[PDB]
């Protein structure tokens, strides 16, 4: 458990008004409606968030995979094995605060709401 | 503080913990040196399309 | 231009044995073999590199848009306005030294070489 | 355009006589085989620029 | 599609060891090394080849624009609208064989290579 | 003397209401006002016409040396041994009707009047 990632988890759970986890599980999970979002440090000093979508095809996918003004705009790919849709974003922990971590989470959730 | 994103901490599936650490072999080692690099002055059409793309998207 | 962006671009051009252009309109273009790559500050404090693809492959759903351990691994998206397929990565400016910006460009070009 | 050329035949000077038969050494022979060729699918912007160029001329 | 231009393009792609493309808005583009060349029928019954340069240097009243014994010697002009410098040559279709089309493209590419 | 070139010369001089010249001069000349226009066969089966501009300018060559609808649009080059500007056009001699030869001469003289 690296210190930056633990501080990021604490600040996010404070922004979400949730108790900060006490067991140093590397990958955490938050249920935002039907969206099972996963937080991890991958790579080191990088907060990665990703959720899984239902279905395989998507006619609004490659446009979602175009860069935007928001670096937290989630990328839409598929599971390596299997073919489940996947939404994921990532930020450098060394440049974040609480608000930007919360923004990363809410961007992932908003994209999961829009797609497909 | 409170509100905005309503959520709750839940357990992490082991498949999700495996996905959260997936790795790929490093690629393109020494590729820039082999292919070389030079400054390009592309079509004015390309430059205008780039301006539209970086201004709108 | 942004002094941080200018310093990062200067480090990249030092890493490429290329003379640094004096204040060029944000977007620079490099010819890396057959790959026309474009660098820009997009958004502010971020360096976006991208190259346009022709036809071969699948930009709708592919292994390319799945996260790895390298944040410089580029995304394969498509501009819905022009229909052009693009391969792009992005790094924050305050996280870039010479090695990291060279690595970003090299990963972009490697993924471009993979899709013919 | 206007098709009424008021012309008279005059003697051809030696300089123009030599210019009218000027030769250049064969350049870039065998270059297509050295470089090779391939069908290109350029930028949509480049396609539109080609169309606008060939339509304006 | 003018059958003369169709046969000329077919003979050119045969001389270049390439599959002959179909009649589909046939303003074709070929990548001869680093030179992007364009073939068109302009005007009717005339095969025109041209490539765009990036320089703005010594493009007016050059030795390139002086006639020689080779009608396929390219001329260097400039588009007044886009500002682009174009190296081009042209041949009437009704008198073309494979060797002459190959020669036209080869002279175009040679002059483009020797103008950097 | 090539019968194609001699026939084209005969047709041109008939179009100009002038006696047809003899087979002596390989290169003929016509004094069209202030323009000394030279006609020749260079290469074989190619009617070339050119006039030496007495010095008008150098920046007018870019747009003038860009292709257009008319293959007889004159090209403005420069003799590297003299520096004087040369306007010139050329047509394949096969099946040239009188109107087309006269039109080539018209184009040469008109562009010599225009530039600069």
């Amino acid at each position: 458990m690296n210190p930056l990632y633990r501080a990021a988890i604490h600040q996010l759970f404070l922004a979400l008004d949730l108790p900060t986890p006490n067991d140093e599980e590397s990958v955490l999970s938050l249920q935002v409606g039907p969206h099972l979002c996963h937080l991890a440090e991958h790579p080191t000093d990088h907060l990665l968030m990703f959720t899984r979508l239902e279905g395989q095809g998507d006619a609004t996918a490659n446009e979602q995979n175009l860069f935007s003004q928001d670096p937290c705009k989630p990328i839409l790919g598929r599971d390596p094995e299997s073919g489940e849709r996947l939404l994921w974003n990532r930020q450098p922990l060394q440049l974040l605060d609480r608000a930007q971590i919360h923004h990363q989470l809410e961007q992932l959730v908003a994209a999961a709401e829009e797609l497909r | 503080r409170l509100g905005e994103v309503e959520a709750r901490q839940v357990a992490t599936p082991r498949e999700a913990q495996q996905l959260a650490q997936r790795q790929e072999a490093p690629k393109g080692e020494g590729l820039l040196s082999r292919l070389g690099a030079a400054l390009a002055r592309p079509f004015v059409a390309i430059i205008e399309w780039l301006g539209k793309l970086l201004g709108s998207r």
